Order: C-alpha cells, then structure tokens, then sequence
C-alpha cells in the first residue's frame, strides 16, 4: 500500500517533528498579524502583477 | 552582542536616512483634500472675476443659492466649484452675461452643474442628517465625488476588487432595510452567502477600518456597535442616488452622471468621513442640511 | 570523481530550458514587439 | 593524487584541483565582461547623476 | 519605539523556532 | 575535509544566480533606463 | 565547530547588507536611479 | 595536525588553519573597501548633516 | 552503461509532447489566426 | 529485455485515449460547429 515502509525508528521521529512544527508556525502567524499586516487580502495583491503575466490578460 | 549591535547600527541608519513622517493636510474647509495650487485656474479669468464682484451688488438671475452676495458667490465658486473639479474658470462660464447661455459659452455644462448643486442639497437634507452628534457635521460638496477631476471619474478602479470578480458590482436593486440578511434563513444556500461576503468585503475596503468596525463578529445580526445604523442610512442613500439621478427610467432618458453607479468608494476613498467632505459651517445655507 | 558528469548535464539542461521559457514569456507579455497581434 | 602543491596539500584532493582551476578561469572571464558591460551602461546613461 | 521592540520580539519568536533545528541536525550528524 | 569543495561551488552558483536575477528585476522594474518600451 | 561560525557569519552579513541597501534605496534621500 | 602554533594547538586542526587564513585575508580586504566606499558616500552627500 | 537509452527517449517524448501542446494552446488563445470562428 | 513491449502498448493506448478526449472536449466547447444545439 503506497510502496514505502518508513521503519520502526522513522515514524517516531516524524511524529515528534510534525507535532513540534505546527505550533511554531502558528505563533509566528499570530504575532505577525498583530504587528505588521492589517488585512490578508491586500497581501496577495502582488501575485497578479508578476511580470511573467502582468499584460497577457 | 554582535546581533544587537548590528540591529542598533541598522536602526540608527534608518532613522537618519529616512525622510520625515508626514503632517496631515490642514485646510480651513475640507477634512483632508486641498485645492492649493490655483495655476489650474487661469489668471486672466481671475482678473475678470474681480470686476464682476465689485461692479454689481447682487447676482442677477440665480435660480439656486438664493441668499448670497456676488462676492460670496464668487469666492464660493473659486473655492469649491472650480476647486472640486479643477476646471478652467471659463469651463462653464462666459466673460460677461454668464447668467444665461449665449454663443455656446461651453453650453450644456452650466445646466448639469446646476442640477448637481440641487442633487447635492437634496442628499444633504434627506440623508446626511442622521445621528448627527458624535458623528460630526461634515457635509457633501463638490470635492466629494470629484476629487479634483472634472469628468471621467471611475467608481470602481482596478486596484480595489483584487479578490472580487471584475464583473461584480454593488447590488442596489434591493430594499436594503435588511434585505441582505442571510443568517439562519433556511431558504438561501451558499451562493447567496457568497454574494453577501462580496458586498461586505467591499464595505471593508471602502472604510479605512477593519471588519470589526461595525459587526461584533460573535453574532453578526447584532446591532450593538451602532455603526451599522449609519451604514443602513448610507445604503438607502446610495440606492436613492442611483435610482433617482443615474437612471431615472433608463440612462438615456433624463439621466445625468452618464450612468455611473455610486459604488461607495468614490466618496470615502479609503477612509471614514471622506476627505472631500466639507467641515461643518463651510457650505452655503441652501446646500447644507439645515438651510 | 568529485562530480558526477550526468548531474551536471541534467542541471544544465533544466536551467537552460527554464531560462529560455521565462525570457520568452516576459518578452511576449511586455507587449513591445508587435508579435501575434500586438 | 599528489598533483597539488605542498602548501595546499591538506585541503585539496587531486580531482578537486582541476575543477578549481576551471572555476578561477571562469570567474576571471566573467569579471572582465562585467566591467566592460558596466562601462557601457555608464556611457549610455549614468545612474548616479 | 514601536518598531525596535517589534523586531526584538520577532527575534524571540525565531529563537523559539531554534531548538527543533538543532534536533534535526543532531539526528543527521549522529546517524551516518 | 574542513569544507567539501562541492558544497562551496553549489552554494556559490546558487547565490550568484539569485543575485543576478534579483538585480536584473529591480533594474527593470525601476523604470529608469528606457528598456523594452520605457 | 568552526564551520557553524562561518556559516552564521556569512548569512548574517549578507542579510544585513541587503537590508541596509533596501532601506537606503527606499528612503529616497540620495538621488540614485531617478530620484 | 601540527602546522598550527602551540598556543592555538588545542583549538585548531591542521586543515581548519588555512581556511582561517583565507577568512582573515578576505575580512581585511573587505574592511578596506568598506572604508573607501564610506569616504566616497560622505564626500558625495553627508548623511548626518 | 552510465546513460540508459530508454531514459533519454522517455524524457524526449514527454518534453516534445508538452512543448507541442503548449505552443498549440498559446497560438489558439492569441486570437490572431482566424481559426475556429475567430 | 531492453524495452518491454507491454509498457509501450499501455502508454500508447493511454496517451491516445487522453488525446482523443481532450480534442473532443475542446471542439465541443469552442461552439463553432452547431452540434447539440449550437
Ligand atoms: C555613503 C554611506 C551610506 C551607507 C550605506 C551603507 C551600505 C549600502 C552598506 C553599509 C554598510 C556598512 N556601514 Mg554604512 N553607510 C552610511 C552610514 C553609516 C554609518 C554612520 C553615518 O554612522 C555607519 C557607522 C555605517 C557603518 C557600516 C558598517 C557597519 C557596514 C560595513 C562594514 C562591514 O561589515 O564590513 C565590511 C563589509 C563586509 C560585510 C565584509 C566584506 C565581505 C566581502 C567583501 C564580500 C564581498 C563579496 C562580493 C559581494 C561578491 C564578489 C563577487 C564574486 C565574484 C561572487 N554606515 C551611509 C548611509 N552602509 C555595508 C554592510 O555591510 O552592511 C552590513 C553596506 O552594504
Ligand atoms: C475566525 C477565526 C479564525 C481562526 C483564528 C485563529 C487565531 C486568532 C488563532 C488561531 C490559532 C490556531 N488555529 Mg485558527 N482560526 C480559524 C480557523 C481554524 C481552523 C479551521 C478548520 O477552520 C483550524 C484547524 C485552525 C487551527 C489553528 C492552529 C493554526 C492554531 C492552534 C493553536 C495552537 O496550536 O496553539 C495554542 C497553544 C497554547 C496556547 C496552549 C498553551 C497550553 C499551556 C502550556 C497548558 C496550560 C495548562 C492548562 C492549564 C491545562 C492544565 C492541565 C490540568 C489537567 C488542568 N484554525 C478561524 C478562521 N486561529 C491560534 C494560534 O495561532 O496559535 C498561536 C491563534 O492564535
Ligand atoms: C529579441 C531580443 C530580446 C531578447 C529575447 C530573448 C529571448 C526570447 C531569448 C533570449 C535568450 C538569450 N538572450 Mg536575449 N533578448 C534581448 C536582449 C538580450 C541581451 C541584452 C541586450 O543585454 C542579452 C545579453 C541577451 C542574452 C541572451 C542569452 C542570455 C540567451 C541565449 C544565449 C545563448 O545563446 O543561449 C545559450 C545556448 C543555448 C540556448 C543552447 C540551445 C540548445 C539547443 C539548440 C536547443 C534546441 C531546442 C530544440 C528546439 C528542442 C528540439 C530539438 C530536438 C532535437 C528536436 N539578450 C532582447 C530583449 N533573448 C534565449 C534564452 O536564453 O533561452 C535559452 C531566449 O529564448
Ligand atoms: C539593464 C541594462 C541591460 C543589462 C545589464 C547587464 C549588465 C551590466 C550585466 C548583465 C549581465 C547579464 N545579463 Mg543583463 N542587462 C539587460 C537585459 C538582459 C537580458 C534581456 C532579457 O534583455 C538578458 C537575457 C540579460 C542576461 C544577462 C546575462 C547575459 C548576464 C548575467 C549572467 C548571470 O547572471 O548569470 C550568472 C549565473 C550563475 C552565477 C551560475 C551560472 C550557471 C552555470 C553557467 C551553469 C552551469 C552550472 C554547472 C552545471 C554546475 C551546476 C551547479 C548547480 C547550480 C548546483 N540581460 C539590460 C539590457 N546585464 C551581467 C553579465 O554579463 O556579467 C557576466 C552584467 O554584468
Ligand atoms: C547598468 C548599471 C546598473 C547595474 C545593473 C547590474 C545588473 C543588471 C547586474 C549587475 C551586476 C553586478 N553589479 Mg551592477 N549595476 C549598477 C551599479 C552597480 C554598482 C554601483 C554603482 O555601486 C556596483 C558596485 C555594481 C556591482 C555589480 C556586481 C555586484 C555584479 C557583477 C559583478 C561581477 O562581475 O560579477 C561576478 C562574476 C560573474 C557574474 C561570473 C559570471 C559567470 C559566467 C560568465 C556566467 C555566464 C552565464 C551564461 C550566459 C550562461 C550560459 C553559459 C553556458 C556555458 C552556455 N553595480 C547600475 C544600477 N549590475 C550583475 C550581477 O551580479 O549578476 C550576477 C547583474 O546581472
Ligand atoms: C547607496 C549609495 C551606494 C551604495 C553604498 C554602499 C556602501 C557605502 C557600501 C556598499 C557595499 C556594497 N555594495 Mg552598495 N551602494 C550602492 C548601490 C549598489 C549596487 C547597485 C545596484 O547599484 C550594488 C550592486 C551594490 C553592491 C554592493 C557590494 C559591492 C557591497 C556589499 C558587500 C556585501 O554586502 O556583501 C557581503 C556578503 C556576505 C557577508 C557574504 C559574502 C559571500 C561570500 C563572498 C561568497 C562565498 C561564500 C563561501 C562559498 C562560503 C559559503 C557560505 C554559505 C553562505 C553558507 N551597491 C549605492 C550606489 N554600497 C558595502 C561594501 O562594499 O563593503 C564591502 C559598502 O560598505
Ligand atoms: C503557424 C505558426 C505559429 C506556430 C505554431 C506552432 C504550432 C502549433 C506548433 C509549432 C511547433 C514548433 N514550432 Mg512553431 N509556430 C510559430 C512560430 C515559430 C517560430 C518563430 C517564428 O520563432 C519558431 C522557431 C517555431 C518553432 C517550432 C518548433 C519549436 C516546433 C516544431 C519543430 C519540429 O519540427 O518539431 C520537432 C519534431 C517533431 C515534432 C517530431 C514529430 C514526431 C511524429 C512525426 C509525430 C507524429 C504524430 C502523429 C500524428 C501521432 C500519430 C502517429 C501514429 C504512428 C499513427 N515556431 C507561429 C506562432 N509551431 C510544433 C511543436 O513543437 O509541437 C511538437 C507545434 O505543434
Ligand atoms: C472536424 C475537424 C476538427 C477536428 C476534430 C477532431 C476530433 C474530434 C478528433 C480529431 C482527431 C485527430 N485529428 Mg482532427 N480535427 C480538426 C483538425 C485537425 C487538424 C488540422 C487542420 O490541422 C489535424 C492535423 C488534425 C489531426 C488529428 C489527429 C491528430 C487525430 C486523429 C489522427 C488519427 O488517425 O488517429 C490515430 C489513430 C487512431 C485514433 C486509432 C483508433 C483506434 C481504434 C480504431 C479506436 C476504436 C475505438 C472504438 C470505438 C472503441 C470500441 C471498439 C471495441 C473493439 C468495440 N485534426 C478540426 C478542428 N480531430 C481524433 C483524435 O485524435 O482522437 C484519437 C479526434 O477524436
Ligand atoms: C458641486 C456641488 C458639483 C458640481 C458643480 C458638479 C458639476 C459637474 C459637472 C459640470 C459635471 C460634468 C463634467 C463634464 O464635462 O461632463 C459633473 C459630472 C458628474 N458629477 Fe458632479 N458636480 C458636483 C457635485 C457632485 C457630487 C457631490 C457628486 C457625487 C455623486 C457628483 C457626481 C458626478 C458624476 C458621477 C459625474 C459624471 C462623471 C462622468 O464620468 O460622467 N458631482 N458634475
Ligand atoms: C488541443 C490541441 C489543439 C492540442 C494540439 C496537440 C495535439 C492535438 C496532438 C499532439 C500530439 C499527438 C498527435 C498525439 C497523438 C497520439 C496518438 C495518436 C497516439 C496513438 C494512438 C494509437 C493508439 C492508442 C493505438 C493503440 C493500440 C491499441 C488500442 C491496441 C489495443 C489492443 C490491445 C493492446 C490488446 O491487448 C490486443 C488488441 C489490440 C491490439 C487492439
């Protein structure tokens, strides 16, 4: 099933790492929202105007 | 210590090089918009104006603006009429006998201007007098809706509506005492909710503040913030503008404004209490809410 | 011995292709050449 | 082995030396071309003004 | 004022990020 | 080896490429050179 | 470990040069690239 | 690992020493260029004023 | 032995197909040829 | 042994089927043929 076996020592490392990473990214997001970003829709305004496709429309 | 020292050096650099923070524009009349360079108003026209003020005491044949003297009228015109549109002084006036239109003194503009004056007075009297205390006495004038531009203004620019679809417009064909409500209705699906959220984000971008400006996001149907009542009045006002002046029985027939819906952004322009809005006491009596 | 030759040719032909494609896209979208109805 | 000089013997293997040589030659050529291109971009329109 | 203290607090957030990286690199090294 | 040579060349070519690309994009977007209809 | 020191040193130096170069450019006080 | 002097023998290996020499030389050159560039940026337009 | 022939033909026939498809889609969507009601 | 025949026939019939389906979708959605109320 899915063609890969992680091993006995592998799964516990992955558990530890993912668990630890989730909360870190979360606290970063909240601290940032409070201090530097007023709304999140304006943040993505830059993507449309990427030179590669800014005039093809 | 290397890190904190580097951060200090960087901040000293920034403070030194950075150009100083800006003081807000202070103008005796408008809240945040000024007409200061009057080079756009030609100078030979300004000379001829002095003569008309000094020569006659009262203005011959004024249909509206009934309680004013030629000097007051001239000053008001140069301050707000030419100032709102940034037009030539002769843009809809002749050198003499400018009470009527003869010899195409840029005809078919003076009458549209007069109708704009009437419409502004009517809006001011019917809708901008609601919960006046604690909101201020600011009043709509030429600078509002025109922002220094004579014609060709756009009520929906491209910069706003980044997330919205470009075909979308504010839906003004609804009763709006509560017609947009969606919570718990059980006869509306996710499509109606999507239209609602489009309109709400538009109101969000128009107003400078965020989404908790008027909603108390724990319960959306609640009216505790009291900044919604103001929005109900403004919504009825925008619907009235569109229905009465933009398209009275079709844009072609008896329409002014060239079929441009008000859109809630051309007025406020990114802030509550829009900058073009005149401070209380700086608008003619006829044009103001209490005449 | 310090480098496998095939890794070099793989990365070379990937970088070159991506770079040609990106330049072609940018030049087309700039609208300064009157190419394909412009 | 043993093709690298004695002063750099503990650092460089034999094979690592020739690659290095290629890297140095390429860097010198690139710097010459960069200097020429900068002189040209300056003669066209200066950027400091 | 506001921005000096803000940058200094962001430093602490990244320091909170720090230990997980040491865990990963220790595992990479000590497991040849 | 105090530093594997190939790590040095990898990081060098990556940093150089990124830096050339960034400078190019900044110079193009500044609009101060009259290059590609400007 | 010596290599950890050199890695963190270059990274910090590069980031710091880039940040200062950005701040000075965006301040608009030097008349550099049409300013 | 006997090319390094005795005072710094516990700390530095043999290979670490040469890379450390390269680092010191590069840092000195960079500092000289930085000082020249600041004198030039000052003569152009002073920042403190 | 080092370079497997079949890897070459696989990557060749994938890249060629993708490239033909992309060019065909760009040319159709440009609307400059009066092809299929244009 | 170097090229399994069945891999060739599998990839051939998959590519052919996908290509027929894509072309028929594009032609139907172009609306230029008056086919099924158009
Ligand atoms: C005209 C002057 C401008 C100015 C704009 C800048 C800019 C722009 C920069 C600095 C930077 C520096 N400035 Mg200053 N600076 C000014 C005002 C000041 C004032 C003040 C008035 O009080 C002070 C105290 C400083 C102080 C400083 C130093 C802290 C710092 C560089 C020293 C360094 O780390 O070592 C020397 C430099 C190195 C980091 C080591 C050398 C590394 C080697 C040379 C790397 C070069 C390799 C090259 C990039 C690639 C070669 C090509 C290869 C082929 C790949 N500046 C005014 C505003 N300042 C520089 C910096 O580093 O910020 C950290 C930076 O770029
Ligand atoms: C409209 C509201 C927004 C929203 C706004 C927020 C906000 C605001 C935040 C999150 C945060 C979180 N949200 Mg969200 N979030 C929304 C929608 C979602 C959805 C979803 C499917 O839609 C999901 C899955 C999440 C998921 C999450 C994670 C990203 C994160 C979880 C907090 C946490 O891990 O750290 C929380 C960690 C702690 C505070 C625990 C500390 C516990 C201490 C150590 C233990 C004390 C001991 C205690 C007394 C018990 C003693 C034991 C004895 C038995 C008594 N959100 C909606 C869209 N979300 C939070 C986050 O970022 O984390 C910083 C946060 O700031
Ligand atoms: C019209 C002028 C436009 C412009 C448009 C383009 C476009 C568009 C392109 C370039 C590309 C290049 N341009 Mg130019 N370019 C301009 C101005 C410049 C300026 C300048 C004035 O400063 C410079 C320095 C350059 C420099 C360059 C090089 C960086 C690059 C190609 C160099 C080389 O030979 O390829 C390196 C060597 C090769 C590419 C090897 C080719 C390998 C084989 C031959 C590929 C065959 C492909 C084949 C079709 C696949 C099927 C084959 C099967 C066997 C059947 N251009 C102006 C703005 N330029 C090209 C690019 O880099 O793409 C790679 C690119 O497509
Ligand atoms: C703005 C005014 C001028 C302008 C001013 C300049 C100036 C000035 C310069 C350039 C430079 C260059 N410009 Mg320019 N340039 C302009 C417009 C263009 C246009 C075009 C679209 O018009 C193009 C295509 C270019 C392209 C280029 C390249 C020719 C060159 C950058 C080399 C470099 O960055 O790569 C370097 C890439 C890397 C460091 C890595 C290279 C990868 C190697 C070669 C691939 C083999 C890798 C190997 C297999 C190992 C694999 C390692 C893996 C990564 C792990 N310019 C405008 C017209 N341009 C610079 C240059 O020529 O100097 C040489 C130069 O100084
Ligand atoms: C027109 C003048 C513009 C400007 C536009 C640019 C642009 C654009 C570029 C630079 C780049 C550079 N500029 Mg300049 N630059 C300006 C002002 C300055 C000023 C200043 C007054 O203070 C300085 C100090 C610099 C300094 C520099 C260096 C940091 C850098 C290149 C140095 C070097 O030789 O490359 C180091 C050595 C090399 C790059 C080795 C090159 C390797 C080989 C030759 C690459 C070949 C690529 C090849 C095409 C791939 C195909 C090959 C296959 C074999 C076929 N510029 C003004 C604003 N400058 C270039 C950059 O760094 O890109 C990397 C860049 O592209
Ligand atoms: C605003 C007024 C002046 C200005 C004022 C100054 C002043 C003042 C200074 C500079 C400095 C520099 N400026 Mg400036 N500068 C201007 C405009 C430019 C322009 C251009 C677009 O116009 C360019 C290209 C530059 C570029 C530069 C570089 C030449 C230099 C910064 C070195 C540094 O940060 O790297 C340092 C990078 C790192 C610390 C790491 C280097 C990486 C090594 C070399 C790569 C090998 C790594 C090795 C393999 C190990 C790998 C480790 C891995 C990373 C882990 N300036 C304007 C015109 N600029 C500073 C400088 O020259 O001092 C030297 C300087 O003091
Ligand atoms: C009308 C002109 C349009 C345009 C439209 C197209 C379209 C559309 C296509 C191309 C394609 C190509 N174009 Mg053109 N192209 C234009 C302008 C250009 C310009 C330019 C002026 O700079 C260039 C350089 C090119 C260059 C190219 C080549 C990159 C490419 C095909 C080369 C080759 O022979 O194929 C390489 C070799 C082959 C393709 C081998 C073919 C293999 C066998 C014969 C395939 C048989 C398929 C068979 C039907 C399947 C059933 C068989 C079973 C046995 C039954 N075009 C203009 C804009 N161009 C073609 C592409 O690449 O797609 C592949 C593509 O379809
Ligand atoms: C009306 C004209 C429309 C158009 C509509 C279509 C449509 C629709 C199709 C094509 C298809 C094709 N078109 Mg055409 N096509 C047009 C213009 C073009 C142009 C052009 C002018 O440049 C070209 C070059 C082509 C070229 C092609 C070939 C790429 C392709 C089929 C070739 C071949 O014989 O099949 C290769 C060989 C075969 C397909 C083998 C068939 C295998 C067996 C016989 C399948 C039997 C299926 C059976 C029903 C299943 C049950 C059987 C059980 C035993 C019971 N078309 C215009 C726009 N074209 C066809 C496609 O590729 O789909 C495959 C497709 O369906
Ligand atoms: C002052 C109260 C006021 C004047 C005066 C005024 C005049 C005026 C003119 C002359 C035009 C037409 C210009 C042209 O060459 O056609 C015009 C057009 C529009 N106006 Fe107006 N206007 C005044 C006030 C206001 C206010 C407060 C609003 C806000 C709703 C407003 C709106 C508009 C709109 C919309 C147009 C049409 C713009 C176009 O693109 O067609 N005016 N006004
Ligand atoms: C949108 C636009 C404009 C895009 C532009 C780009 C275009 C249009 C095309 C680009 C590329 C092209 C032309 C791709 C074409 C691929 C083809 C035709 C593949 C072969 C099919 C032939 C096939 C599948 C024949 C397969 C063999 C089969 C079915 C045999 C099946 C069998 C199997 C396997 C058995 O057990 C035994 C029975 C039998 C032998 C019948």
């Amino acid at each position: 099933i899915l063609g890969y076996s992680i091993g006995e020592i592998g799964i516990h490392r992955v558990a530890f790492w993912t668990g630890a990473a989730s909360v870190l990214f979360s606290n970063l997001c909240i601290f940032l929202s409070g201090t530097f970003v007023k709304d999140w829709n304006a943040f993505w305004g830059f993507w449309d105007k990427m030179p590669i496709w800014n005039g093809v429309g | 210590v290397m890190a904190v020292a580097s951060i200090a050096i960087f901040w000293w650099i920034f403070y030194t090089i950075t150009p100083a923070p800006a003081p807000p524009l202070q103008n005796p009349i408008y809240v945040n918009y000024t007409q200061e360079p009057t080079d756009y108003i030609s100078a030979e026209s300004l000379a001829a104006m002095n003569a008309y003020i000094q020569a006659n005491p009262q203005p011959q044949a004024v249909q509206v603006l009934k309680g004013m003297t030629t000097a007051q009228i001239s000053a008001y015109m140069v301050a707000q009429v030419s100032g709102g549109l940034k037009v030539d002084c002769s843009y809809c006036h002749n050198i003499a006998n400018f009470a009527q239109q003869d010899g195409y003194p840029n005809a078919a503009k003076k009458v549209t201007a007069r109708k704009m004056m009437l419409m502004s007075a009517d809006l001011n009297q019917n809708y901008t007098a609601k919960l006046p205390a604690s909101v201020g006495g600011y009043q709509i004038t030429c600078a509002t809706c025109h922002n220094g531009k004579a014609a060709g203004l756009e009520p929906y620019p491209i910069e706003i509506m980044n997330t919205l679809p470009n075909d979308w417009r504010l839906p003004l064909e609804l009763d709006y005492p509560g017609g947009l409500v969606v919570t718990g209705r059980k006869d509306v699906s996710n499509h109606e909710v999507e239209q609602n959220q489009f309109a709400m984000y538009h109101m969000n971008v128009s107003m400078g503040q965020g989404c908790t400006f008027c909603h108390n996001a724990r319960y959306f149907p609640s009216y505790e913030i009291a900044q919604k009542n103001h929005s109900i009045i403004m919504l009825q006002m925008t619907k009235h503008i569109q229905e009465t002046y933009v398209a009275p029985g079709g844009r072609i027939a008896d329409g002014i404004m060239a079929g441009k819906s008000p859109s809630c952004w051309l007025c406020h322009q990114g802030a509550n209490i829009p900058p073009g809005a005149a401070k209380p006491g700086q608008v003619p009596a006829v044009l103001s809410s209490t005449p | 011995r310090p480098f496998e030759f095939r890794t070099s040719v793989v990365v070379s032909t990937l970088l070159g292709l991506v770079m040609a494609l990106l330049i072609h896209f940018v030049v087309l979208s700039s609208g300064a050449f009157n190419w394909l109805r412009a | 082995n043993d093709l690298v000089p004695d002063q750099w013997k503990p650092l460089f293997n034999n094979a690592q030396w020739l690659v290095h040589d290629i890297v140095v030659k390429t860097i010198y050529g690139g710097l010459i071309i960069a200097v020429i291109a900068h002189v040209l971009c300056w003669a066209w329109t200066p950027w400091i003004r | 004022m506001n921005w000096i203290v803000a940058t200094f607090m962001l430093m602490f957030v990244l320091v909170a990020f720090l230990p997980l990286v040491v865990s990963l690199a220790y595992t990479w090294v000590t497991n040849p």
